[PDB]
C-alpha cells in the first residue's frame, strides 16, 4: 500500500534532484527534459525547498511560461502543484 | 539547540593552505545545504562556499573558486573547507552557517567563527552607523542594485559574538526576536525599524540579497549609544 | 537519495488504488476527484494492471476527454503517462 | 509451477450453508485479483465473485450477491468463498481461478474444483454445441458478443474430467505450451478460434469469454467430437 503524504513527499524530492541536476551543464540533459516535463505538465515553476536555484532555473530556460512573480514576489509553486495532483485539485 | 563548532585556524603563509572543519549538532545535518561565510577584519561580511545536502553539489564564490574545496560527512556530522593557493584577500574569520531552508540562500544558524589570519547585486547601507539614545526609534536602510524580490535577510552582530539572524523575506521576524523589530521593503529598497531601542539592540545591522549569486551582504549599520 | 523507478512505481500503484476506490462507491468522492485530476493533467485513462475496472470508469464520467479508442481496442494509458513524467516525455 | 486446490464442496441441502476454501502456491498470492468461477451439471461456465489483490475489494454475480462472501489470508496463500442460502441454481463444480493480470478479468489458472451439490449482461453465443471432425481436420469455433467487447475475448480448452486451460486472451494472443495449430482472429462482435491439423489432445469442449463489461460471461462451449 502507499500513502498520499510520503508519496507527494518523494514526488517533490524527486522534482528537487532533476531540478539541482538540471542547473549545472553537462550530459544533465536528462534531468532538463524531466524539469522541463514537470514545469509543463504541472504549469508550475522553480523548487519551494530549493529556492536558491530559480535563477539558475529561469536562466536555463526551464520556465518559458508561467506568472510566478505575483504581488512583488516570485513563488516556487511545483512543490504545491505536486501536492494538488495527489490530492485531487 | 541548534550549534555549530568551527576548527582549523589561524596564522598562515600567502600561498599556504588550511583545512578548517565544521561540527554541527541539535538539528537533522543530512537534510540542510551548509555554507561557508567569511568576515572580513574591516568587519565586511562575505559568502564563500555552499555544499549541497547530500554533498553531490558545490557553489563558491568566483574569487575563491578552484582554491577552495568542500567536503562534508553526513554520518559524522562534519562540513569541511579546504583551502589553498592563500591570498591577503582571504584573512578573517570563517563562519560555518546552516541554511534557513534546504537551499534558500539565507543563514538560520552561525558558529562561533575560526580566525583565518594571511601574511553582483551591490547592497548598499546609506548610513555605516547612526548615533540614537535608548528608548529612541531608528530605520535602517538597505538598498538593492536590482529588484531582488523581498528575498532579503537582516542579521544582528553585537561584538565578539557571530551575525544572529533577525528578518527573512523582508518582513518575516524569526522566533524569539521582538516586536519591536521590524522589515518592510519591495523590489530594490528595504526597510529595518527598531522602535523603543534598548540596551542588547545596540549592534552592528547587516542586509543580505538571496535573489542571485553570490549572495551579497551590505556593509553594515552600526547603532551606537550618545 | 530518491530513484526514478520505485517513485513512478509508487505513483502508479496509488493511481490504481485511487481508481478502484473512484468506481466502488459514490460516496469516494476524494478518490473520484483523484482520478479527474490525474487523467486530466496526463491526458490518460485507465489503469494497465488494473484494466476490468475500464468500463466503469468510463462509466463514472472518469474520462470526458482524450482519444484511448486506438483501433478497435482502448488502451490504458496512464501507466504510460506516469513513466512519461519521471523520464521526461510527453 | 502455479498450483490451485480447491477444498469444501459436498452435498447439501436448499438453504444450506458451504465453505469452500482455495490454496494457492508458486505465485505471490498477493499480487493478484482472485475469482470463483463455477460450471454447471449442464456444462455451462459462470464466473461468481472476486476478491482484490489487498482483499478491500470485492465483487460478485447478481444472484449470488447478498448469499455469498469472499475473503482472502495472504499470509497463509488462501482464498475463501462462503456460500449460505443455497438454492438449485448453484450446484456445480466451483473452481478458484487466478487473474491473468492484477485485474483484467480473464483466468490464467484454475483449480481442479470442488463440487457443489445441492439436494432437490453480454451475450456470449457460440453457434454450434459441437461439431464431428476427423484427425488431421481444420476447424473454426466462432464466438459472437451482443455488443462491442474491444478484442478483450478469451478461450478455454476442457478435456472431461479436467479443468478449463486458457488458450488464447486478447482474442488473438496464445498462451505458452499453445501449439501453433491453435489460432484466435475477430474484431468487435465477432471472433474465431481455428484448429489446424486437429490431433487427438484437441478433442474438447471449447469456451469464449468476455472481459469487457462485468459479469464476465462465457459462452455455451463447442465440444469437438471425433466422428
Amino acid at each position: 500500500f502507499v500513502n498520499k503524504d510520503q508519496i507527494a513527499k518523494d514526488v517533490k524530492q524527486f522534482y528537487d534532484q532533476a531540478l539541482q541536476q538540471a542547473v549545472v551543464d553537462d550530459d544533465a540533459n536528462n534531468a532538463k527534459a524531466v524539469v522541463k516535463t514537470f514545469h509543463e505538465t504541472l504549469d508550475c515553476c522553480g523548487s519551494s525547498t530549493l529556492t536558491a536555484l530559480t535563477t539558475s532555473v529561469l536562466k536555463n530556460n526551464l520556465c518559458p511560461s508561467g506568472s510566478n512573480i505575483i504581488s512583488n514576489l516570485f513563488k516556487e509553486d511545483c512543490h504545491q502543484k505536486i501536492d494538488d495532483l495527489f490530492s485531487g485539485k | 539547540e541548534v550549534q555549530l563548532v568551527e576548527s582549523g585556524g589561524g596564522l598562515v603563509k600567502p600561498g599556504g593552505s588550511l583545512k578548517l572543519s565544521c561540527a554541527a549538532s541539535g538539528f537533522t545535518f543530512s537534510d540542510y545545504y551548509m555554507h561557508w561565510v567569511r568576515q572580513t577584519p574591516k568587519k565586511r561580511l562575505e559568502w564563500v562556499a555552499t555544499i549541497s545536502d547530500g554533498g553531490s553539489y558545490t557553489y563558491f564564490l568566483d574569487s575563491v573558486k578552484g582554491r577552495f574545496t568542500i567536503s562534508r560527512d553526513n554520518a559524522k556530522n562534519k562540513l569541511d573547507l579546504q583551502m589553498s593557493s592563500l591570498k591577503s584577500e582571504d584573512t578573517g574569520m570563517y563562519y560555518c552557517a546552516r541554511d534557513g531552508n534546504k537551499y534558500s540562500a539565507w543563514f538560520a544558524y552561525w558558529g562561533q567563527g575560526t580566525l583565518v589570519t594571511v601574511s553582483d547585486i551591490q547592497m548598499t547601507q546609506s548610513s555605516s552607523s547612526f548615533s540614537v539614545s535608548l528608548g529612541d526609534r531608528v530605520t535602517i536602510t538597505c538598498k538593492a542594485s536590482e529588484d531582488i524580490y523581498n528575498r532579503l535577510a537582516w542579521y544582528q552582530q553585537k561584538p565578539g559574538n557571530a551575525p544572529r539572524l533577525l528578518i527573512s523575506g523582508a518582513t518575516s521576524l524569526e522566533t524569539g526576536v521582538p516586536s519591536r523589530f521590524s522589515g518592510s521593503g519591495s523590489g530594490k529598497d528595504y526597510t529595518l525599524s527598531i522602535t523603543s531601542l534598548q540596551t542588547e539592540d545596540f549592534a552592528t545591522y547587516y542586509c543580505q540579497q538571496y535573489w542571485s549569486p553570490p549572495w551579497t551582504f551590505g556593509g553594515g549599520t552600526k547603532l551606537e549609544i550618545k
